[PDB]
C-alpha cells in the first residue's frame, strides 16, 4: 500500500528483469572504452606483459564519423486538411530553443553509446529562463544521458522500441559530495540526509575516488479522464480549455475578461508525474510535469526480444571473442621475445679454458683457438658444436592471430553502412517531437492563426501570474524527419535551392532566384542584392 | 644517513625509560591530515569465496 512499497516493487521488477542486457552493455561500454583487458582484481594475478593490439576502435571510430556526417532532427509537417502553414510555429520553436550545444552534444552521446553498447538516450526538460526565453519566460532543453544502459531502468513491460507503452521508468542519479550539495540546492531537498539508492555502477577499474550518493527519479504515467470547459472565444468559435490547467488561478478571470461557459465535457489525456526516491523513502512524491510522454528518448541498435526478455547489440559485442584471444596471443608472442635464450654455442669449460677472451664479443682476432689435449683422457672428444636454437613463434600462435584477426574484422562489419542504425536514431527523434510537440502545448504560447493574422489569447491572474491558454485543437501537424538546421530562414534557404536545382531554366527560375536573394542574410554587397530581389518581386507582382 | 637524525644521542646502556600514561585516561588525538589513509579495495570478482554468489 505504501507509495514506497508500490515504487520499490515496481523497480525491483524492472531492475531484475534488465539484468543481463545491462551487464553485457556494460562490459561492451568497458570493453571499447577503457581496456579490453578486463577482470580487474582477479586475486590470482601475477605480473606479465597484457598488450593492447586493437581492431575494433578503428571500426567503431568510423561508423561513428559516419553517423555524425548524416545527422537527423525533427521536421514538423501540418496533417491532412489541416492548414498549410499548420506547422510554422512549432517549428520555429523547436529550432529556437534545439540549436544549443546541449541538444547536439546529448544527441551525439546517445549515438556514440548507440553505436558501441547498443542502447543510448536523453533527455527532455523544462526550465525558467528570463533573458531568452523560448515562449512564456520558459524553455525546453535537452540533456545527455551517460550510460543509459544501467541508468534509465524502463518499465519491464514495454513492448516498443521508442518505450511509448511504458508506464514508468526510473532515471538513477550518481553524485560526490558537491554534486549531492547542488542536487538537493535546486530540489529543495534535505542536504543533511545522504540520499541512498541501487548502485549501477561497478569497481571494476582501478579508479582510486569512486561515488557513493545515489537519488532516483521515478516518472509514471496516467491516463485518465478529466473535466474539460467548453467556452465561448469572445472574438470568434468556442474553444476547449483543461479545468486542471486553470482549476483555481483563472477560473473566474475568464469570466471577467468575457468568457461564457457553454457547456462541459470530459477529455482522456496522460499526464506525468515525477518522484524522488531513496532507497529508504520518498522525497517528492508526485510532482506533475510537463507534457503527456515520459521525457526519456532511448535509441537503439539491434533490438529484439529472445524469450520475453530484450536484448540489444552494438557492433562491439561479437567482437569481443577474437579481440580477447588476438590480445592474449600477442601478448605470448611478445613474452617469447623477450624470455628465451639467444642463439650461443654450447662449450665444455676444458675447450675454451685459456681463451675464454675470444668470444667475449670482441673483434681484435683473426680465428678462435680451441684447446686440443686433456692429461687424463689423451685427446679431447670430437663433437659438431651445437649452438642453442633461435626463438620462433609456433606455428598454432601465428595460425591463431590470423584466424582471430580474420574473424574480427569478419563480425565487425555493421550492416553491408549504418542505414539501420540512422533508421534506429529517426525512430528516437520522432518520439522526440511528440515529446517536445506535448510539452510546447502544456507550457508555451501557441498563437492560433485566423484567416479573416496570429491571435495569442492568455490573461493574467490576481497573483501576476499568467497562465496560457491552449486550444484542443493544437495536434495540427505530425512528426517527419529531415535534415539538420538551426533557423528556419536556413530551413527555407534549403528549401529554396532544392527547388532551385531541379526547375529548369524559366520563369519560375527567375522567381526562385530572386527569392534566395531575398532569404539571403545580411551585410552590404549581399544587403544591396536584397534590396534589389525585393524591389523586383514587388514590381513583377 | 645522518640527514635523516630526529633525536640528539643514541640509546647509551642503562638509560631509564619513562612510561607516559600513568592512570587510565581517554586520549584526545591530533595529526596532520595526510598521516592516516584508509586503504579500500573491491572482493575481487572471481575469489574463492564468493564462487555462485551474484
Amino acid at each position: 500500500e505504501n507509495r514506497l512499497e508500490s515504487i520499490l516493487s515496481r523497480f525491483d521488477a524492472d531492475w531484475t528483469a534488465s539484468d543481463e542486457a545491462r551487464r553485457e552493455a556494460k562490459n561492451d561500454l568497458f570493453f571499447s572504452r577503457v581496456s579490453q583487458w578486463d577482470d580487474w582484481l582477479s586475486q590470482y594475478t601475477t605480473l606479465q606483459y597484457r598488450g593492447q593490439f586493437d581492431v575494433v576502435r578503428p571500426v567503431v571510430r568510423k561508423l561513428v564519423s559516419e553517423m555524425r556526417q548524416n545527422p537527423i532532427d525533427v521536421l514538423y509537417r501540418p496533417k491532412d486538411g489541416a492548414r498549410p502553414d499548420a506547422a510554422d510555429v512549432l517549428m520555429g520553436m523547436y529550432r529556437t530553443d534545439m540549436r544549443h550545444n546541449t541538444a547536439k552534444i546529448a544527441v551525439n552521446i546517445a549515438v556514440r553509446e548507440q553505436i558501441e553498447a547498443g542502447v543510448g538516450a536523453w533527455r527532455l526538460v523544462t526550465d525558467y529562463e528570463d533573458q531568452s526565453p523560448t515562449s512564456n519566460n520558459q524553455v525546453i532543453r535537452r540533456e545527455p544521458i551517460h550510460s543509459a544502459c544501467s541508468h534509465v531502468i524502463w518499465d519491464s513491460n514495454s513492448k516498443l522500441m521508442d518505450k511509448s507503452d511504458a508506464r514508468h521508468c526510473t532515471v538513477i542519479h550518481s553524485m560526490s559530495q558537491n554534486g549531492w550539495e547542488d542536487f538537493a540546492e535546486k530540489y529543495d531537498l534535505d542536504a543533511d540526509d545522504i540520499p541512498s539508492f541501487q548502485n549501477p555502477n561497478d569497481w571494476v577499474f582501478p579508479w582510486l575516488t569512486q561515488d557513493t550518493i545515489q537519488i532516483a527519479e521515478f516518472y509514471e504515467v496516467v491516463e485518465k479522464k478529466e473535466t474539460a470547459f467548453i467556452y465561448q472565444d469572445p472574438v470568434t468559435g468556442e474553444p476547449v480549455s483543461y479545468f486542471k490547467r486553470d482549476i483555481k488561478d483563472v477560473i473566474d478571470d475568464l469570466a471577467d475578461s468575457g468568457f461564457i461557459k457553454i457547456a462541459e465535457r470530459q477529455i482522456k489525456r496522460r499526464r506525468v508525474y515525477k518522484s524522488i526516491i531513496t532507497c529508504t523513502a520518498v522525497l517528492k512524491d508526485k510532482q506533475l510535469i510537463a507534457g503527456e510522454h515520459i521525457p526519456i528518448v532511448p535509441v537503439f541498435g539491434e533490438w529484439g526480444f529472445v524469450e520475453d526478455k530484450e536484448v540489444y547489440e552494438g557492433v562491439v559485442r561479437l567482437t569481443k571473442d577474437g579481440q580477447r584471444l588476438r590480445n592474449m596471443i600477442m601478448s605470448f608472442n611478445a613474452d617469447i621475445v623477450a624470455r628465451t635464450p639467444k642463439k650461443k654455442p654450447f662449450f665444455w669449460p676444458e675447450q675454451i679454458a685459456g681463451f675464454e677472451h675470444m668470444y667475449d664479443g670482441n673483434d681484435d682476432y683473426p680465428y678462435y683457438l680451441l684447446n686440443r689435449t686433456d692429461e687424463n683422457s689423451g685427446d679431447l672428444p670430437t663433437q659438431p658444436l651445437a649452438y642453442y636454437e633461435n626463438p620462433e613463434v609456433p606455428q598454432a600462435n601465428a595460425y591463431m592471430l590470423e584466424a582471430a584477426t580474420s574473424a574480427v574484422k569478419e563480425v565487425a562489419t555493421l550492416g553491408v553502412e549504418t542505414y539501420v542504425f540512422q533508421d534506429n536514431l529517426a525512430t528516437a527523434m520522432r518520439r522526440d517531437g511528440e515529446i517536445y510537440q506535448s510539452i510546447v502545448n502544456d507550457i508555451y504560447d501557441v498563437p492560433r492563426n485566423v484567416t479573416i493574422l496570429m491571435a495569442e489569447v492568455v490573461d493574467l491572474a490576481t497573483g501576476e501570474k499568467q497562465v496560457l491558454n491552449d486550444i484542443r485543437g493544437r495536434y495540427e501537424c505530425y512528426t517527419d524527419v529531415g535534415p539538420s538546421f538551426q533557423s528556419m530562414k536556413q530551413q527555407n534557404r534549403a528549401e529554396i535551392l532544392e527547388l532551385l536545382g531541379k526547375t529548369p531554366q524559366g520563369t519560375p527560375e527567375y522567381q526562385l532566384l530572386l527569392l534566395q536573394y531575398f532569404t539571403l542574410l545580411d551585410g552590404k554587397g549581399v544587403e544591396m542584392m536584397r534590396d534589389y530581389a525585393n524591389k523586383q518581386l514587388i514590381q513583377m507582382g | 644517513q645522518r640527514a635523516y637524525a630526529n633525536v640528539n644521542t643514541s640509546l647509551a646502556d642503562a638509560m631509564a625509560v619513562n612510561i607516559l600514561n600513568v592512570k587510565d585516561a581517554r586520549t584526545n588525538v591530533f595529526w596532520a591530515d595526510d598521516a592516516i589513509r584508509i586503504v579500500s579495495q573491491p572482493i575481487p570478482a572471481n575469489h574463492e569465496l564468493f564462487a555462485g554468489m551474484k
